[PDB]
């Protein structure tokens, strides 16, 4: 097998700056060979899109800012200038002798100005309550960088048990991330406590951004 | 123009089988080699196999891990591509893709993907719950609302707001898998003068269980 080693696994670049993604191949045997390279861009919920064919030739439709190069085993993808829509994962591929193989993948973080999360808490729905369970949801939207932390507080106490978190892929238009945290208690213990805090620590702020709700406002 | 429309994906029990289809249109199908590729949730792309042209006797080739279990198949006169996968495994859980072999053994056009889940867990409809701000919350020019889709299997679901009319400040978060059940969430942010004033509804769909729920987001009261 021609086994492709991609590097880096991830990098972060500013709008307009240069991005370089490398791909290595082990060499194979027979003179009856003829093997080629190709690069693919894959965005969030989408099939990968062919960018460059045979190492260095450009594809119809993809902008002048994608270029490829390389000799023998070493191959490179260049993105300059980098634009917000380039936030994706990139794969190299080999096409000659079977099997066709893909590289490990390389994720492009678009580096962009620091930005605070817009956070919002939500009490459990009256409907879920009807069936013995209670979920309290917190939204920490449109922040940068990806790094964030959410602390749940039930009255004056910290609560780590039924906490479920979820992150979006970097946004394609602005370059932000969003997170969602769901604390899932039973109805019984939702009812025997009153104060509900969603506490968000992030780079943009020295003190935790706090949203709360008291159970006494239906 | 050139199109590949995929269908067939769904939950299957381990050791079971499934046939995926890939509907082609916009090019002379009978000339091109076709390919399947898989991609497990949160992982890389892996080659499955190729089926060649009429002129190459419909020759087929597979990545070894599926050598004796998978069959790639072709209907020239109707422009259809098939992948029947026998004796399925937990590891076979993935998004599956068909593609057209373009310029240099490269893959020019790709189908949109179809999810195949292999597990013994049972197919379960979701409970769509509203996320309304707490009654005694102060204003801030804009309000955020949401939906919680909890206790469902398998993926996918689709979430839209007002049938598609709100596509702007939407954040539909990837599902997370607790005890053989997925939990999803979706947030919508609107100008605070178009709610409660105006209608905001989330449209959830879970094709596996034939679920079609809508949820108006209501103010909150005693």
């Amino acid at each position: 097998d021609i086994v492709l080693t991609q590097s880096p696994a991830s990098l972060a670049v500013s709008l307009g700056q240069r991005a370089t993604i490398s791909c290595r191949a082990s060499k194979s045997v027979s003179s009856s060979a003829y093997s080629f390279f190709h690069w693919y861009q894959q965005k969030p919920g989408q099939p990968p899109k062919l960018l460059i064919y045979l190492a260095s030739n450009l594809q119809s439709g993809v902008p002048a800012r994608f270029s490829g190069s390389g000799s023998g085993t070493d191959f490179t993808l260049n993105i300059h200038p980098v634009e917000a829509e380039d936030a994706a994962t990139y794969y190299c591929q080999h096409s000659g002798e079977l099997p066709f193989t893909f590289g490990s993948g390389t994720k492009l973080e678009i580096k962009r100005a620091d930005a605070a999360p817009t956070v919002s808490i939500f009490p459990p729905s009256s409907e879920q309550l009807t069936s013995g369970g209670a979920s309290v949801v917190c939204f920490l939207n449109n922040f940068y960088p990806k790094d964030i932390n959410v602390k749940w507080k039930i009255d004056g106490s910290e609560r780590q048990n039924g906490v479920l978190n979820s992150w979006t892929d970097q946004d394609s238009k602005d370059s932000t991330y969003s997170m969602s945290s769901t604390l899932t208690l039973t109805k019984d213990e939702y009812e025997r406590h009153n104060s509900y805090t969603c506490e968000a620590t992030h780079k943009t702020s020295t003190s935790p951004i706090v949203k709360s709700f008291n159970r006494n406002e239906c | 123009e050139v199109q590949l429309v995929q269908s067939g994906g769904g939950l299957v029990q381990p050791k079971g089988s499934l046939k995926l289809s890939c509907a082609a249109s916009g090019f002379n199908f009978n000339t091109y080699a076709m390919h399947w590729v898989r991609q497990a949730p949160g992982k890389g792309l892996e080659w499955i196999g190729r089926i060649r042209s009429k002129s190459h006797n419909y020759a087929t080739d597979y990545a070894d891990p599926v050598k004796d279990r998978f069959t790639i198949s072709r209907d020239d006169s109707q422009g259809l591509l098939y992948l029947l996968m026998n004796n399925l495994k937990t590891e076979d859980t993935a998004m599956y893709y068909c593609m057209r072999e373009g310029i240099y053994g490269s893959f020019a056009y790709w189908g949109q993907g179809t999810l195949v889940t292999v597990s013994a867990a049972k197919t379960t409809p979701p409970s769509v719950y509203p996320l309304a701000p707490g009654s005694a919350a102060q204003t801030n020019s804009m309000v955020t609302l949401g939906c919680l889709v909890k206790g469902y299997f398998p993926e996918p679901v689709t979430v839209t707001w007002n049938s598609g009319s709100l596509s702007s400040g939407v954040h539909t978060f990837p599902a997370v898998l607790q005890s053989d059940l997925y939990t999803l969430s979706s947030s919508v942010t609107v100008p605070s003068s178009t709610w409660p004033s105006e209608t905001v509804t989330c449209n959830v769909a879970h094709p596996a269980s034939s679920t079609k729920v809508d949820k108006k987001i209501v103010p909150r009261d005693c």
